[PDB]
């Protein structure tokens, strides 16, 4: 939990920093990371803004299941507790070339120094939650920071957002201008007389419209493991994602079109279109990543079943959910 | 010129199946469906299963008329996904307290009125376990609910997905 | 060359377009072009962003040498004459599942097609030539245009700049913001008595001081096929090169970063970095991309023999330029 | 905080020669080298190729008090990477009209005064065809010269690039 990292650069104005061999360090344009491989020191670029995005999904997710790409070179992987974090290991050239290098850490660690790098290279001018018509530039020298997007605090739900002790629902942030025609009217609850508040509804759609970030699933009901996380999506998926488990999407508005190939060297597998009130399954031995041109509802549908791991590797699961 | 905000929802009348463009492999690998062409080819309230996940479900109702009351031990949730619809609650004096998924309350359950719940699409709301819950539709909608795997649940893999 | 539109978009505004079989259109964020292979029409989506600094470039240079790729999937190839528009071809792993596709058109065709693309989908507000902090989004609805960005004129060098028939200098021109620092000093031309006018000279480094545009080759010197073509880089090359002869670079200011690679495999085969003063060759197997953090003066040294390709094709020529 | 334009370019006392990092072939095939270093590393006016393109060389030139009389049968231009050149052009009553490289134009060559160019860092100057031209450099710096492969044109890969 002790961030190794350097003072202010004297030009950039930004901190460089060390993870284990890994060094991180950014300017005006790319964020750059270095590794030890055969001898000496490798380097790889990424454009800040792919760069922040990613990493800022990375952070909010807890690092999520299987496998988190900023790219095709850098990438982490949760082994729940402990955590990878890889340069090249699964990309086929560099395996290949032996240049490829990955290292374990502790998951506290690797955080605070993703949460730190972060709040050191998001100026006041960038949100990396964001779509890019949303906001301004993640380029240039430092210039002041922006806590409040990349530390959101969220009141887990339990049951459902809207009852007393859960979290609450978001009648008190602005509609988003993307999602302006959604109707904002409520569903009716009229309890029996000592009931009151003993019944709960309410509007998803309006929920939604009022998202003031992308591609991040939130919870909005439970039903023991299995939790409904909608999410609202604009632009392009910040990760791409080697999958893990199977996992379901339902699409609730607009479009969005995922690319879907094996989970190594990319072969492409299908290119799949979601339109309104389509249900697909992602297999859970490929890589994904999302586009859609207007912020679209979509919802994500997790397995909070903690052997699921177990079953995969077994083979008490198959890659795909269905034999039909 | 245009600045329009157009956010498309589809319906039981008017809905567009997407796509799956396949390169290598198998289309039914992703059981891929549309809830509102699941809606369109089904009875009154069968619960039809478009998502199975380690015995968890959702299923696509299509509402029309009134459905029978249900119960179950554990919470369940509907997304009004189109139409409109009414939900009546009943606080059963004898709710079953084991067991899992969707099931038959009875004709003439047991228990306190709690009110009802109007729902259009978009909109959500809790079923409550031990209470049984019954629907009501004027106009033919699409119910998503979300749930375990039971009696009710009907699985048509073949009937609803590209192969 | 009778370029084949549509009506403008009712929401979108910007028009679709034909091509052999390439549908190309565009959206509030992406490009999209559609092809034929393996019995079915298969996409690709480039951010606008990516895809019209790429194409400005390949319709600014005649559409260069060799192999012009906007980025992994698509791409042309000059024949000098004739042009082939690809999807894939390049890719290994695309052509090697079989869903790429090559349409080959008369250069005036697809000259036309292209110029029509960029004078619909470049909004007034978006500089193709220009880098990321220097110019407005490519994102959104049809918004007027920018004749005035992506229509210049440059009189073709034939000597030199400065000459009485020849391309101008740049006195009219102000100093580009990063440069700000570099001498505006001209150098002495003391024409002997009876020979005023004879002897030509510049500043190279306030020519470049005030290139309005990035990634752009232009001639500063013929010497019967050996051309010197300085120009200034700043952000990511807007293509990734495929040669087919060799290229010679000599870094004159700051520095530039090159991820080359295999023309076909993408092998990492090298990641050079150039400072000022360096000097390296561009074998005619590899493809070529650059990384200038801050903006860079490059010279690119071209020969423009008419037979080169012939040559490294057949075999004739090694594809490194010396032995030693 | 920080407005700091700072434009990078090398001199002879003060270089800082870049990296190739090979992930699979052979450094040599970019016969890559530093202007800078070849400088430094010369006598003074030695045409050093630096470049070669079928014939077409790009050389780097020691700037260093007095050059001998050069003249060739083609144009040729030249860059001032470093210091201050002084350019002396004479034209030559009879100059070569077959050949090609830069030839030396002897001790006395017989042609009417041109004047001189006063090129400083980043500036440059166009050698004319059937004229010949003379070097003096006060103080060490570094010539670019675009050209033809000729007889004066010294060939040290091996020493210059990398491997
Ligand atoms: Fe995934």
């Amino acid at each position: 939990d002790d961030v190794q990292a350097s003072p202010p650069h004297a030009v950039t104005g930004y901190r460089s920093f060390q993870l284990g061999a890994f060094e991180l360090s950014r300017d005006e344009y790319f964020a750059r990371i270095t590794w030890p491989a055969k001898g000496e020191t490798r380097s790889h670029l990424i454009p800040a803004d792919i760069f922040l995005r990613a990493m800022m999904r990375d952070v909010a997710w807890g690092f999520f299941y299987g496998w988190v790409n900023f790219d095709h070179v850098i990438g982490t992987r949760n082994y729940y507790g402990k955590v990878d974090l890889y340069a090249g290991t699964f990309n086929g050239t560099l395996k290949a070339a032996g240049v490829n290098y990955t290292e374990n850490f502790e998951t506290p660690l690797i955080m605070a120094t993703f949460k730190a790098i972060l709040r050191d290279w998001t100026n006041a001018t960038f949100d990396p939650f964001a779509a890019p018509e949303e906001t301004g530039s993640a380029f240039g020298r430092k210039n002041g920071e922006n806590l409040e997007c990349i530390e959101r605090f969220r009141i887990a739900t339990k049951r459902m957002p809207g009852l007393q002790d859960d979290s609450p629902l978001r009648n008190d942030l602005p509609v988003n201008r993307q999602f302006a025609d959604v109707s904002q009217d409520e569903p009716e609850v009229h309890a029996a007389e000592g009931f009151e508040g003993e019944l709960h509804a309410f509007s998803l759609f309006k929920y939604l419209s009022r998202s003031d970030v992308t591609w991040n699933p939130s919870v909005t009901s439970v039903c023991k493991a299995s939790l409904f996380c909608p999410t609202t999506e604009e632009f392009i998926l910040p990760v791409f994602h080697g999958n893990d488990r199977v996992e379901w999407f339902i699409q609730m508005s607009d479009e969005i079109v995922w690319d879907v190939g094996d989970k190594d060297d990319g072969n492409p597998r299908a290119r799949i279109t979601m339109r309104a009130g389509d249900v697909c399954a992602m297999p859970a031995d490929i890589r994904h990543q999302g586009y859609s041109t207007k912020r679209s509802m979509l919802m994500v549908w997790e397995n909070a079943t903690p052997n699921l791991p177990h079953l995969y590797e077994s083979g008490e699961l198959k890659p795909y959910p269905i034999e039909f | 010129s245009n600045v329009a905000v157009n956010t498309v929802f589809a319906s039981l009348d008017n809905f567009r199946k997407g796509t799956v463009e396949i390169i290598s492999g198998e289309a039914r690998h992703y059981a891929f469906s549309n809830i509102f062409e699941v809606a369109q080819n089904s009875k009154p309230y069968e619960k039809v299963v478009v998502g199975l996940n380690l015995g968890y479900v959702v299923e696509t109702l299509r509402a029309e008329g009134q459905s029978p009351w249900f119960t179950a031990a554990h919470d369940e949730f509907a997304i009004v996904m189109d139409g409109e619809v009414r939900v009546e609650f009943l606080k059963l004096d004898a709710p079953s307290k084991h067991g899992e998924g969707t099931h038959l309350a009875g004709e003439l359950p047991v228990g306190k009125p709690m009110g009802y719940v109007l729902l259009k699409r978009g909109h959500q709301c809790l079923l409550p376990a031990g209470s049984a819950y019954r629907f009501e539709a004027s106009r033919p909608g699409v119910i998503l609910q979300q749930t375990i795997k039971g009696p009710l649940s009907v699985e048509k893999w073949a009937e609803i997905c590209l192969k």
